[PDB]
């Protein structure tokens, strides 16, 4: 269920980091921690916003109609 | 363009009369759901 | 904040902060007796009927059912089936009288017995108000 | 220059640092607040939902686009509707945005900030054009199809402050310190068997100078010089959002004071 | 749904105005303004403003309850000192105050580069 735009807490755009952040995992094999930092997201309201994303989007999407 | 049905099972666009029962003509399968108004809503993108 | 209230960010509920969709799904099927006495499925009017509900059926097309797409509320009638009287005696389906929401889907199947019934989901938003509990 | 006193440590596009001298407490913290909420800014206000065959809901896509920042900087030149003259909006207080996706492509199809088009006549305004700060040129991702999925959908961008909708915020975080030595005594460190010890001292310590341990408490002393670091969002650069703020803040007070000689007459 | 408007904490209703001045009914030379559509930005700022002024005797403000955008400032100055210019003169004060930051912001964020 697709990446919340901009972080609850604070606001800062976070909408647009996602795929950026799995390229840091997958092909860039970097860790989380370090990803998470070097898409500039510092405070740990941004931090939880991708960590504890779960993007069921790719889920439901797989539904045929 | 201005339909009445659709069927749930082959996405595909119908429309029958009741005097003509229920089911997908060239699919079988006998679900049906309304297709949306052409009526238009708005939302407060709040 | 006292005796198990709390406090909210107003700014982190509309970021989207523990928003929800609600998802009410209203059903109903033409008789269930009769070899040729049977309910119907159609928007009513005045036709010696009478005996009928409003909230305004108004948003009915001729099949008895909203489109999926509108917003309903209050009372609205959302099913409109009507009983034969030996005049159609009304038999049609409000909208919760508590709730109000858009119209997400329309399901016009069929029985085992080989009957017209019809599912009509409703989905509406409900955002973190005041005493909701967490 | 006369009073309060500014010394930027660090700037860059959509952050800046710097130090607040010769300020009262109040002064810099009605900044801080007129900072986050009261500065108007352009946001989607309207979606009008021609098809949607998306697995998100009509509402759950209209919220993010209201989310979805886009340029608020000739935005003191765009009326707020509701003092426009207009039945309804027009091209003086709203700004048209366009979507129509359609997943065409076998793979997955990707929704972008990007992908929305401004359709009014901006009479050359600096206005609505969706920020795109991402590397790849993308905006937000908006939404996904499948091959067979469509989304036909328009957009009315208004005038609005955060104090409304969070999306209208010009926003996102504030940093603000003041005595990181704790010399004003203005918080009572807790602490097991010890507050220096326990207690990680600030970046701002360089800036000022330690206590005295065996000194005298400075009673008659007033908190003054504040460290702060204002982050855009990106719809009004980060110069502009303590311009404005500062303007903004010093509006309202002119209204009061305004506010006062219409009561002097009868 | 029995929530209000949200621009009901920004914009003044029907008739109403900004300021509400009403004679204090207890101690002598004192006002209430009710300010309205207000909040600690504006509230916080005048009455520490108002404090600075050394022939003020009294300046406090309250929010008497979190739903409602308007504010009670008290004001008691030395005999012969209206509250209302009390004010005036407080208000004033703020915007030069924020003219000088504005034009100090200004001229640093030039010298600066990034
Ligand atoms: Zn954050
Ligand atoms: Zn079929
Ligand atoms: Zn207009």
């Amino acid at each position: 269920m697709i990446v919340p735009v901009r972080c609850f807490s604070c606001g800062k755009v976070v909408g647009d980091k996602w795929e950026s952040y799995l390229n840091l995992l997958q092909e860039d094999e970097l860790d989380e921690g370090t990803a998470l930092s070097r898409l500039g997201l510092k405070r740990y309201c941004c931090r939880r916003m991708i960590l504890t994303h779960v993007d069921l989007i790719e889920k439901f999407l797989r539904y045929n109609p | 363009a201005t339909l009445k049905y659709i069927c749930a099972e082959c996405s595909s666009k119908l429309s029958l009369s009741r005097t003509d029962a229920v089911r997908c003509k060239d699919c079988g399968h006998r679900i049906l759901l309304k297709a949306r108004t052409k009526r238009l809503v708005q939302f407060e993108a709040r | 904040n006292q005796e198990d209230s709390m406090i909210m960010n107003q700014s982190s509920i509309d970021r989207g902060l523990f928003r929800s969709l609600f998802f009410r799904s209203y059903m109903d099927q033409e008789k269930k007796y009769g070899m040729s006495i049977t309910e119907t499925f159609e928007k009513p009017q005045r036709t010696n009927t009478l005996r009928m509900k409003h909230g305004t059926y108004d948003k009915l097309d001729d099949d008895g059912l909203i489109a999926p797409g509108v917003r309903v509320s209050g009372e609205d009638v959302i099913i409109g089936k009507t009983t034969p009287i030996s005049s159609k005696r009304d038999a049609s389906t409000p909208l919760r009288s508590t709730e109000n929401g858009i119209v997400d889907q329309v399901l016009v199947t069929t029985n085992q017995d080989g009957l017209k019934f019809v599912k009509v989901r409703v989905r509406t938003t409900k955002i973190p108000q005041i005493g909701d509990k967490f | 220059e006369e009073g309060p006193q500014v010394k930027i440590r660090e700037a860059s596009k959509d952050n800046v640092d710097f130090i607040l001298s010769n300020v009262d407490l109040a002064m810099a913290n009605s900044l801080r607040r007129v900072m986050i909420a009261e500065i108007p800014t352009l946001a989607i206000d309207s979606v009008e939902v021609e098809t949607n065959t998306t697995v998100l809901a009509d509402e759950f896509i209209a919220h993010r686009l209201g989310l979805i920042p886009l340029q608020s900087m000739d935005i003191e030149q765009l009326e707020y509707s509701r003092d426009c003259f207009c039945e309804d909006h027009c091209d003086k207080c709203s700004v048209v945005l366009t979507l129509q996706a359609f997943g065409e492509s076998e793979s997955t199809t990707n929704v972008y900030s990007k992908d929305l088009v401004i359709v009014s006549n901006l009479m050359g305004r600096n206005i609505g054009h969706p920020i795109i700060q991402d590397k790849e040129g993308n905006g937000v991702l908006i939404c996904k199809l499948r091959k067979g999925q469509e989304l036909k959908l328009t957009c009315v961008a208004k005038k609005g402050i955060a104090k409304e909708h969070a999306k209208w915020g010009p926003a996102a975080a504030i940093e603000f310190e003041y005595d990181p030595w704790n010399k004003l005594k203005h918080t009572d460190y807790w602490y097991e068997q010890d507050s220096a010890k326990e207690w990680p001292q600030s970046k701002n310590c360089e800036y000022e100078d330690p206590p005295n341990e065996g000194d005298p408490f400075d009673y008659k002393a007033q908190a003054d010089t504040f460290y702060m670091n204002v982050e855009s969002v990106g719809s009004i650069p980060v110069d502009q959002v303590v311009v404005r703020g500062i303007d903004t803040l010093q509006k309202k007070v002119a209204s009061i004071l305004l506010a006062l000689t219409q009561m002097d007459q009868d | 749904m029995n929530a209000p408007d949200r621009f009901e904490l920004f914009l003044l209703g029907e008739g109403e105005s900004k300021l509400k001045i009403d004679p204090d009914t207890k101690a002598p030379n004192a006002v209430v303004i009710t300010f309205e559509k207000e909040d600690h930005t504006l509230g916080n700022l005048i009455r520490a403003e108002l404090l600075n002024d050394r022939k003020v005797l009294f300046a406090a403000y309250k929010v008497e309850h979190p739903f409602f955008a308007r504010f009670k400032l008290r004001i008691q100055t030395t005999e012969g000192y209206d509250p209302k210019d009390a004010l005036k003169n407080a208000c004033n004060s703020i915007i030069n105050k924020l003219g000088a930051l504005k034009t100090n912001f200004e001229t640093e964020w030039n010298l600066q580069t990034l």
